[PDB]
């Protein structure tokens, strides 16, 4: 047990009310001046950490109860469960298709002679999630050494119900950080597609340019045709206006709560247009209101298991939660990052389908998808690193690979920006691999 | 084991057999000078300006490079590049091998 | 077929969130700091473009495998359909006067 | 040998049908597009000033 | 190929075939596409699909081995012991005919005839656990179907059965060089088997000798260990002998070759790995020879929260010895001596202070020669002594525990190797005077 | 004709221990030693003589554990190579120096 | 840790043994005279047979004392690898606590 103690323990105590203060001026503080146990009152009325066996102030021998036990209780729930997808049992992996479009020919007569069984493959584009958290909420309750701190027994289950829920809700705290964690690997990747605002804070014309880029894109998200732009992958998809999600801090709300709702007439016009939910959060820098598809997020679960064990020489139980889950994040779906502050010309270079699998001989295009910020540069550069001595692409994105090419490549899309004497470049990569062809090959006339 | 805080002066090499100097606030560390008696050995790469740690503890046996080939019972030595090496000379002895080796394979060593 | 693929293909790295996070003094990832694996969050939380096999934790022999297949379906329409307005098979050319 | 699913293979089958549909529904959309740029072209619009 | 070493490329070897062995693999096509993943790869480099690329070739069947590893010599379990430690084998042996005689038969109505009743003294010994962990929730990632999940989590309890049968094979290796290494098999010298063809005629020679020596339905005393008339039955010995011999007598013999599937004819062949002693070639045994018990089969398991493992203990206690009283017969070459034991009398004895037990050494010779036996009496303390047929006369205040030894001494005169086979004589007292007589 | 390591596929941490096990097909009946080998870079990683790897604390490449039998003589070297992978678990929880 | 050795001839419990080499194996036989020993046999080892050497590096050895040891007296190698008292540095392996006659155990701390 303790010995004594200061009342102040962690107390930093910037100026000291009691004496130093309300003892000393005629100022402000003549409203605290004739209360006669003020002393008191500022000494523990903070709480105090370590309690004492006072003893009683007229029998001396009795001791000072505690009068009253106030067990605080709280429920912590995720925000963003109602992005969260389903569950996994056996397996790892998630294969997500995409099915794009193709290019339409000409109607020929004559030509429909000889290509009947001609061939053309679609265009399909995979991505691939695989599981990324394995975890557990470790927790010890000895249930009868704690029977000494207690006096009901409603006490005393509230208590140990108490320690059940510090897990289940700190399963609850870290999944929600999980979450925030692949918007902020998303950025850090440099895979949203951004817009470049201004810092909305600063001028409340940056605030009300930022409505408007903000309805914009919503508007260029759902519309009909779909769009190939918006997302990492680059296909064509088409968002529900119901399916977009903005989400936001809570002080990007109060600048268009204060500032733009209460001057608005016309409240649904300067509206955000989403599912709006409201963090604390981005860590990183700039980034704010990203506008998301619900089918960004592909959280799955693999186990919640709550597995038990007693030690039966001293008496307690182990509490061990386990937390499995698939964390990740669809690029098929698309995802806008309105990011304040400098941003790059050029974020990212998306190319054409990163398995192009071309035979010794063979063509292959590679179609480069600049994202680029501001309004327009930056013509795209192409490279074969890799194998060589007759791979060589051109200025479009045409391989053309060779009769002795074996290894695979690294078809590069590189885009120059910035300084001519340092010169940074945002370089998208393709894959691929060369089968032989076996068929007018050897020597050759 | 008691743990403390070494610095290495000289791009040391996993399993090679190390010295040690005082150095500016700390001990500094680097490869066992030829034919000598080693203080500690590595178990992991540790540049020359970078910071690691030492875990002492009365270690039977070390897992050493060997410098040539080894055989079972031969006294070892420091040799080139703090690895170990056969010899015949009491006064440099620091261990003896309890198995065979062949040049640049670890070797077992037990103290002396 | 693919003999070496390395999850960054095509990533520019903007702040590389890993030394973000363990490297923190005082900024906003204070929060991702009590997080146990973030590392394997952060490594592959983004979408792999090409598959790698990934062999068994516990047994380092098995390869763990595929638990779903999502293909994702995707309309798209023609806005302009309200402004079609009919369909012709007979005879080739339409005159207005 | 890409799927160890029927009910994942009758589905991507089905799914390259509807990837010919919406390559219709997307070029009648620039070919509705392509009226009216060649009409601007031609220089038949006419033409109000902003 | 990962630790592939080639002898040649067959894919060089095909192309470059102007007409040579090869010729049948030129009509094939895709012989190339079988040349690289023939022998079937370590890794399981991940295959883009043929047609969409970025499509991938999926893992679309689990084959889950399950290959028991039995034991050959489990035939030879006797059975379960659920309480208890040790097995008390007994066993009674021939009485000698008297002639009917009426008129000797008026004062001899009530004469103690002894039967010759001897034991031996079994003790559970083996006391082996085994130990596998699944991690169950981990091994769900490895599989799509809960078929093949569960019936690679049986894969590997049938792998500690499978260990099981490996240890309990290995014990009864041991158990016969033991008996082996302790002279108690019968040892019948043989030339070396792979010298000669004709040192394999006359290994099947005086293998059959033997087998037709062993089951004769007569009897003998020269086979078992203890000296006692037994008899064994043709369909249950056992000729324990290596694969090597066993394919070099079943070939170059043509006696063998005309019986290899027989019952008779030693019989009951049991091929196995070989003994680890020098010249042990082969044993042939009774089926009672061996009696291995099982005192316990367990399995019990306990689970890991943290860990999220299963955690399987496997117990087998087993009782692991052989019975002397069975018949028994090895047949070794080498150096061997002339006398492997001497087996002696009844074994244990309770004489009574001024009485007689009449001893029998049996001599079991390799040499086919007549040995000297030389009776003698250590321990006690009252000059108890023995005459030279076997005849011990304890002394009348006899009072400590006599071991009467009976040594053949095959070595030589100048550097003794003696063969001393023994039997313990318990005192019981006498209150009868004696003292000295004429 | 064929040297085969015991596991082919491995993961040991940063810092681990792994056993491997060489399974010399001899044709003949004649005893053959086996030269142990770790080839992959990154920093110390060596082997005992008898198999035990011992991946060193900074390992981040791929291994690779080879085993070597030398049928034929000397200055005609005939070299039959087992080979096992490993992959490293970076447990980067450790020291340095250690005596 | 240990490792196999495969003595030398007749090690006796609590003597002082030393380590050599030959055929492979290391070989343990009584330590020398007037020496450093590097083990102390535990139980008695045959002449050609094989044995563990653990190697738990300890502070302090019961050994067999050749001959009257007092308390804090430097030992090394006596006859027969028993431990005796000495006076001249080098051949100190140790010294001892305890107090003992002749043939009796004696606990020392090395140094």
């Amino acid at each position: 047990t303790f010995n004594d103690v200061k009342t102040s323990l962690g107390i930093t105590e910037s100026y000291d009310i009691v004496n130093a203060i309300r003892n000393s001026q005629g100022d402000n503080f003549k409203s605290y001046v004739p209360l006669a146990t003020a002393n008191n009152v500022a000494e523990v009325g903070a709480g105090i950490l370590i309690n004492q066996t006072v003893q009683n102030d007229f029998i001396t021998s009795l001791v000072d109860r505690i009068g009253l036990v106030v067990i605080r209780q709280v429920s912590l729930n995720n925000p963003l469960k109602k992005f969260k997808k389903g569950q996994i049992p056996l397996g790892r992996t998630i294969e997500e298709i995409y099915t794009d479009i193709t290019k339409e020919k000409q109607y020929d007569a004559e030509e429909a002679e000889q290509k009947v069984f001609e061939r053309e493959m679609p265009n399909v584009k995979t991505l691939f999630h695989e599981r990324n958290r394995q975890g557990f909420y470790h927790q010890t309750i000895q249930d009868d050494s704690l029977k000494t701190a207690f006096v009901s027994w409603g006490n005393f289950e509230s208590f140990v119900s108490s320690i059940i829920n510090a897990i289940y809700n700190s399963a609850e705290v870290d999944e929600y950080e999980y979450m925030k964690l692949l918007v902020d690997n998303y950025y850090s990747k440099g895979l949203f597609t951004t817009v470049k605002i201004d810092e909305p804070t600063s001028s409340t014309g940056a605030l009300t340019e930022f409505v408007k880029k903000m309805r914009a894109t919503a508007r260029k998200l759902t519309l009909p045709q779909g769009s190939r732009d918006w997302n990492s992958m680059a296909v064509r998809t088409r968002s529900y206006m119901e399916d977009l999600h903005l989400i936001i801090d809570a002080d990007l709300e109060a600048e268009l709560d204060v500032d733009v709702l209460a001057k608005a007439f016309n409240m649904n016009r300067t509206d955000f247009l989403g599912n709006v939910t409201v963090i604390d959060g981005f860590a990183s820098t700039g980034l704010e209101a990203v506008l998301v598809d619900k089918d960004w997020f592909m959280v799955y679960d693999n186990l919640h298991k709550m597995e038990t064990v007693r030690n039966p020489r001293g008496l307690y139980w182990n509490y061990y939660y386990h937390v499995w889950q698939t964390l990740s994040v669809s690029r098929f779906a698309n995802a806008v990052a309105f990011v304040s502050g400098d941003v790059p010309a050029v974020t990212q270079v998306i190319v054409s389908p990163n398995i192009a699998a071309v035979k010794q001989g063979g063509q292959q295009q590679f179609t480069a998808y600049v994202r680029a910020t501001n309004a327009k540069d930056h013509k795209v550069v192409w490279s074969v690193e890799g194998g060589s001595t007759g791979t060589a692409i051109t200025g479009d994105g045409l391989l053309s690979v060779s009769g002795n090419e074996d290894n695979q490549l690294t078809v590069k899309a590189t885009v120059d920006i910035g300084t001519e004497d340092k010169p940074k470049l945002v370089v998208g990569e393709a894959v691929v691999s060369i089968r032989p062809n076996n068929a007018s090959g050897g020597a050759q006339a | 084991m008691v743990s403390f805080t070494a610095r290495a002066k000289s791009n040391v090499m996993a399993y090679r057999l190390l010295a040690y100097s005082q150095g500016d606030d700390i001990i500094e560390i680097s490869h066992a000078a030829e034919n000598t008696i080693p203080d500690y050995v590595a178990v992991k790469d540790v540049d020359k300006g970078d910071l690691t740690q030492v875990n002492m503890y009365p270690l039977a046996a070390w897992q050493v490079i060997a410098g040539s080939d080894i055989k079972v019972g031969d006294n070892l030595t420091t040799g080139k590049d703090g690895t170990a090496v056969p010899t015949d000379d009491p006064s440099t002895v620091f261990g003896y091998a309890v198995e065979e080796a062949q040049e640049g394979q670890l070797v077992t060593l037990v103290i002396s």
